[PDB]
RNA sequence: CCAACC
RNA sequence: ACGACCGUAUAGUACGAGAGGAACUACGGUUGGUGGCCACUGGUGUACCGGUUGUUCGAGAGAGCACGUGCCGGGUAGCCA
RNA sequence: CGAGUGGCUUGCUACCUCGAUGUCGGUUCCCUCCAUCCUGCCCGUGCAGAAGCGGGCAAGGGUGAGGUUGUUCGCCUAUUA
RNA sequence: GUCGGGUGAGAACCCCGACGGCCUAAUGGAUAAGGGUUCCUCAGCACUGCUGAUCAGCUGAGGGUUAGCCGGUCCUAAGUCAUACCGCAACUCGACUAUGACGAAAUGGGAAACGGGUUAAUAUUCCCGUGCCACUAUGCAGUGAAAGUUGACGCCCUGGGGUCGAUCACGCUGGGCAUCGCCCAGUCGAACCGUCCAACUCCGUGGAAGCCGUAAUGGCAGGAAGCGGACGAACGGCGGCAUAGGGAAACGUGAUUCAACCUGGGGCCCAUGAAAAGACGAGCAUAGUGUCCGUACCGAGAACCGACACAGGUGUCCAUGGCGGCGAAAGCCAAGGCCUGUCGGGAGCAACCAACGUUAGGGAAUUCGGCAAGUUAGUCCCGUACCUUCGGAAGAAGGGAUGCCUGCUCCGGAACGGAGCAGGUCGCAGUGACUCGGAAGCUCGGACUGUCUAGUAACAACAUAGGUGACCGCAAAUCCGCAAGGACUCGUACGGUCACUGAAUCCUGCCCAGUGCAGGUAUCUGAACACCUCGUACAAGAGGACGAAGGACCUGUCAACGGCGGGGGUCUUAAGGUAGCGUAGUACCUUGCCGCAUCAGUAGCGGCUUGCAUGAAUGGAUUAACCAGAGCUUCACUGUCCCAACGUUGGGCCCGGUGAACUGUACAUUCCAGUGCGGAGUCUGGAGACACCCAGGGGGAAGCGAAGACCCUAUGGAGCUUUACUGCAGGCUGUCGCUGAGGACUCUCACUCCGGGAGGAGGACACCGAUAGCCGGGCA
RNA sequence: GUGGAAGUCUGUUAGAGUUGGUGUCCUACAAUACCCUCUCGUGAUCUAUGUGUAGGGGUGAAAGGCCCAUCGAGUCCGGCA
């Protein structure tokens, strides 16, 4: 069995959903995660330096 | 014995597995009375059809040869 | 290279954890005031799936029905004691103290009310050898002498399902099935047979250890594989 | 023979 | 677009003590190659005719489906060797 | 011992190609060379004949089937001009 | 698909009818996930649709999903999170321990709904009829109320009860067919309320010393059969429900086989097959309450994932429709669905290609190789070798039979179940299609079933049972974490960790010098702190004494790494290759030599064997059975071949419509020679050459596609190794702090461990912080 | 005779897999597809959903296999021009 086309048939599994806390589809139903803001991680806010240019 | 073993296994593994299940399944005297009606029920359990008695014993017999020492010391 | 699968282990991940929520019951002995004015009622024999052995199940006068750790030749109905004036018969529990020399026993406290820590497997048991009013000596299956407090507490008797061993599993299927009742991972790939990136053992054209395997003891993990500070290995000498 | 390394 | 060989007559002759044993020439055939043709033999021939298994159309009659003929037997034209 | 021709083998060189000219053997299909294996015509003989052996002209045509081996080559078998 | 017709400006593909077909575990019915309006209606064809389009999953506009009893909601599962506590420089990080919550929509547990009617689209939701559950109120009854029971459970064999379905018999209603008398359909009717009870268990009676009973096991004076009784089942029977409903009508009755569902008996485990909420226990009337969320549609060769209306991938139940037959097999056919695995028109329709049918004679000559194709085939009877671990080998092999019709026999309660007999009879052929093994021998490997390189490797590789060695008494061994802590472990030597070999069978020789591990060690060597000497008004520093692990040295150990030669009738470096096997999947020489087999055999098998360079758990030998594993031989068969032919279906060719891509410095009708960076359509010399177009097989463009995977070069990269360099974890060991009292010792008070607690064990050690020496490809 | 064991046999039952054709395809129906043949099919079996293990780390009956077309060290962004 391929893990190209063949193996995309079997993908029916709900994971990540629109985000109560950002409005992002981003929050992992099986984690209970958002993976863009943070929501059911921390308290703040999900941020990083690297998500820009290092003297911007 | 083996023979559900088939071709299979060599002498001794099912040599071993027949006289094992054939002392395994022989008529036991009851320690509750002195019947032979003692049966196997799982790994270590035996039961006296007879007088219901279910007690521990060997794994593959109801008694073994140390467990046949406790009683004299 | 890679963690060994010795090291895969200690994370405790599923793969190697026993399973657990299956286990019936942790067999200790009961925590008597004193007296010994504690007996009880065989009220049942069955399997310990952690053990491959029966155990019994016991309704204790006060009420409490518990598991035990029974020696050979325990049945239901039977009625069994624990405790100092305990009687010296099969399946009955007392501080080796008030045993006899030259009674075989199992289920052997390591330090007095911990519930029992030698001699529990299939068919096995320890023997009390000498008495005395500091330390009491037993012989443990392995052959080793052991000094204890007289006031480790014991069980009269053998444990039971002996003769387990004896019988060959015959089939890969059966050890299987042994294996799924236990925190192990099987089957088990030869050091030799893997790559050189997975086990000092690994590599080479032919299999092979490229080197000798008995270890140091001082060797840290990931390392100390094959033979471990063997004292001598071989059966020749 | 030969199709690389020995 | 023809190449080569075998056989017969020459002849048990010439030659040679013998053993052995030719040629010129005239013939018949075979083989390889070449071009064409189907009266003959052979193949095919899901044109066609027949036999027959399962099933469906109630039976009969007559048919469908079973892979582009269900299977089997025969085979015209044509095409072929 | 001396003098050469070929460019099938092998070696030598590193001129061409590393932004790639797919590598052995076989097979299929086509053209060619002659240093000629057979076939045509000759010369010599230690040429009686039959047949051998050696040499000359000559490239029109032919040079096949099989056993081991991937094999090329080769060894082997029965045919063959 | 075709013929007619309908609509429309327009019709091969939108609709009607007829005729012809396709799908049967699906191409039908219900659904999970997922999608998200794709559902229904009207109006449209610019977009989307492999051609067209009046059509549509497309465009515009509206509309559509109704619940006490179907899900959710409730419970808890593996397991997750939150808070507290603790760690961490710290946290959104981190293990444990408490507590709380979360965690199951087909498919875990679970209070209660059935039948019919209705709409363009919902429907156990609305409507009609009937019924049921929970809670609360009121009334009567009730003092019981929590013990127990249930929820609640594995795998294999099987009896009994029993509905639907299917079938058989006869009757009734309707249809079809038109030589007969056959063929088809229907013949209905729920939840619920009531009632019946087989099995199991038990009780009374009884009194078996051999009887009772089963498909089988089994049962009994510790009381068998028989007799009576208590308890006790179906989604089942029976009555109501029902002058409900439904049907044009009739609106049946019996039987067999019996999915569902109910209830028993047996067997297996080095394997033991959830939990909790809840329910029962624990009566009845009447009334009230029952909110909140989901509900359309697709569910796939066009509604999901795969960029697509993709030949892929994607769970569940319909597993009992008819013939067939062993069958949930093939083949054919219903119910139901479809003609959308969606471009058509034309040429006896050429070459060539993809699938495929038939080929005389020869019969593997083909080829690396029988690759491909074929041969055999179902069932019954006869018969069956070597070898063997006695299981097997085996369907060995080999031989014979097989339909139909008429009348029967046997087994069984019977089947629309099975086994036979006699007579008659047709074909080339009776498992007539379909379904359906070719067989045998020798050798190598791995014992076997099992695993694997998703996407070039299925094997001899990995696993395995079996054999073996190593570590560890549990405050352990092994392993994870910086720590707090953790896996193993609800475990305890019949354990489980670390390794090697790889079923059984017969065996497993010699070597401890080197390396590894372990033990010991008079003496030697061996760091830091403290101590002593010198030096410094101090300090740096120099030297000394003491000396742990470690090393030197000694010993043990090869089923520990590994080794088992050259020379002579010892030497290196410990030993000097034993049993076996042997030209090997190891032998260069090599096509070794002899034999077998063939016309001919670098192959194969047997034997010999000085083995370039076999050999014993780096396991040796051997081996029945097994194998999509490697090699060889034979019989059978055949278009693999001699040597090709004819035919079939789909393309190819022509026509309508639709309509890409690769590639392109320029020029370009070339050919023979030469030249040139030595492999030129373009340079030179000649030759040839009127332009354009169709079809073709691919000689050339050192064809297109990919900045060569080879090789080298770069003071390039990465993975891997080790007695390379240098370091870092980690382990061992000494020292200092924690740390107390009286080179050997006692004690208790810190601290540690066991214990529910009292208390017990241990104890200035251990743990932990710091440092020093040793080991240290585990890691960088 | 009964009984009905088996990592037991046959088997396109469901289901799982993939020996050969080095067939078809190879600007594909498809960035792993199609057909025939073939293997397994009561168990170390297959399968759905839920759940856990995370990057020098997992997971691995071991092939350097697998960890979302990516693995002798994933992916994303940043270091970074
Ligand atoms: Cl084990
Ligand atoms: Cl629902
Ligand atoms: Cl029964
Ligand atoms: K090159
Ligand atoms: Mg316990
Ligand atoms: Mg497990
Ligand atoms: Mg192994
Ligand atoms: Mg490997
Ligand atoms: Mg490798
Ligand atoms: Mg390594
Ligand atoms: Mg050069
Ligand atoms: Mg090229
Ligand atoms: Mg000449
Ligand atoms: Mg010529
Ligand atoms: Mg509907
Ligand atoms: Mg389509
Ligand atoms: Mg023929
Ligand atoms: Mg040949
Ligand atoms: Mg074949
Ligand atoms: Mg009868
Ligand atoms: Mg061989
Ligand atoms: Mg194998
Ligand atoms: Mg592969
Ligand atoms: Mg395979
Ligand atoms: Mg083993
Ligand atoms: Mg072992
Ligand atoms: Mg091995
Ligand atoms: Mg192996
Ligand atoms: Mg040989
Ligand atoms: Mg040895
Ligand atoms: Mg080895
Ligand atoms: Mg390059
Ligand atoms: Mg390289
Ligand atoms: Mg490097
Ligand atoms: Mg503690
Ligand atoms: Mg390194
Ligand atoms: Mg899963
Ligand atoms: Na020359
Ligand atoms: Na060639
Ligand atoms: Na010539
Ligand atoms: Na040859
Ligand atoms: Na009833
Ligand atoms: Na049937
Ligand atoms: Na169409
Ligand atoms: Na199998
Ligand atoms: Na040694
Ligand atoms: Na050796
Ligand atoms: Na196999
Ligand atoms: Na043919
Ligand atoms: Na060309
Ligand atoms: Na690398
Ligand atoms: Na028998
Ligand atoms: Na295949
Ligand atoms: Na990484
Ligand atoms: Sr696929
Ligand atoms: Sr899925
Ligand atoms: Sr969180
Ligand atoms: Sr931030
Ligand atoms: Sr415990
Ligand atoms: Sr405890
Ligand atoms: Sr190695
Ligand atoms: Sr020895
Ligand atoms: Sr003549
Ligand atoms: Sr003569
Ligand atoms: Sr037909
Ligand atoms: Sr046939
Ligand atoms: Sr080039
Ligand atoms: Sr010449
Ligand atoms: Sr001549
Ligand atoms: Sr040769
Ligand atoms: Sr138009
Ligand atoms: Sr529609
Ligand atoms: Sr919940
Ligand atoms: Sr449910
Ligand atoms: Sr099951
Ligand atoms: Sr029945
Ligand atoms: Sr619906
Ligand atoms: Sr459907
Ligand atoms: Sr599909
Ligand atoms: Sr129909
Ligand atoms: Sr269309
Ligand atoms: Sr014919
Ligand atoms: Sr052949
Ligand atoms: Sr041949
Ligand atoms: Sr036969
Ligand atoms: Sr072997
Ligand atoms: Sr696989
Ligand atoms: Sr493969
Ligand atoms: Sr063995
Ligand atoms: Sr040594
Ligand atoms: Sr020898
Ligand atoms: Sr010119
Ligand atoms: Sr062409
Ligand atoms: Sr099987
Ligand atoms: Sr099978
Ligand atoms: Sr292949
Ligand atoms: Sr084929
Ligand atoms: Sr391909
Ligand atoms: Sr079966
Ligand atoms: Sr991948
Ligand atoms: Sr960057």
């Amino acid at each position: 069995t391929g893990a190209g086309t063949p193996s995309q048939g079997k993908k029916n599994t709900t994971t990540h959903t629109k985000c109560r806390r950002c409005g992002e589809k981003s929050y992992h139903t099986k984690k209970k995660v958002c993976s863009s803001c943070g929501f059911g991680k921390s308290a703040k806010r999900r941020d990083y330096e690297w998500q820009s240019k290092a003297g911007e | 014995r083996s023979g559900r073993f088939g071709a299979r296994y060599g002498r001794v593994s099912r040599r071993r597995v027949a006289e094992i299940e054939s002392e395994m399944n022989e008529d036991h005297a009851c320690p509750n009375c002195g019947e032979d009606r003692v049966d196997r029920q799982g790994t270590g359990i035996w039961q006296c059809s007879y007088c219901d008695y279910k007690f521990t014993g060997g794994s593959y017999k109801p008694e073994t040869p140390g467990g046949k020492t406790v009683r004299r010391s | 290279g890679r963690r060994i699968q010795g090291q895969r282990r200690g994370r405790g991940t599923s793969t190697f954890r026993a399973p657990s929520h299956r286990y019936k019951a942790d067999l200790e002995h009961r925590k008597v005031e004193d007296g010994d004015v504690i007996a009880g009622t065989v009220v049942d024999i069955e399997h310990d799936p952690a053990r491959s052995a029966p155990v019994a199940a016991v309704e204790f006068e006060d009420g409490d029905r518990r598991l035990i750790l029974a020696p050979e030749g325990v049945g239901v109905g039977d009625e069994l004691q624990v405790g100092v004036s305990a009687e010296i018969a099969p399946g009955n529990t007392l501080p080796l103290a008030e045993i006899p020399e030259g009674v075989p026993v199992c289920n052997v406290e390591s330090s007095p009310g911990d519930g029992g820590k030698f001699a529990r497997a299939s068919g096995v048991n320890a023997q009390l050898l000498t008495h005395d009013r500091n330390v009491a000596v037993v012989k443990l299956p392995s052959g080793e002498m052991k000094r204890l407090d007289p006031q480790c507490r014991a069980t009269i008797g053998v444990v039971a399902g002996g003769g387990r061993t004896d019988k060959p599993f015959v089939k890969a299927g059966n050890k299987h099935h042994k294996m799924k009742a236990r925190g192990t991972k099987w089957p088990n790939v030869r050091g030799v047979a893997m790559n050189a990136v997975d086990h000092p053992f690994g590599g080479g054209g032919r299999q092979h250890p490229g080197k000798p395997k008995s270890i140091s003891r001082n060797a840290p993990p990931g390392r100390k594989v094959g033979d471990i500070a063997s004292k001598r290995t071989g059966r020749g000498g």
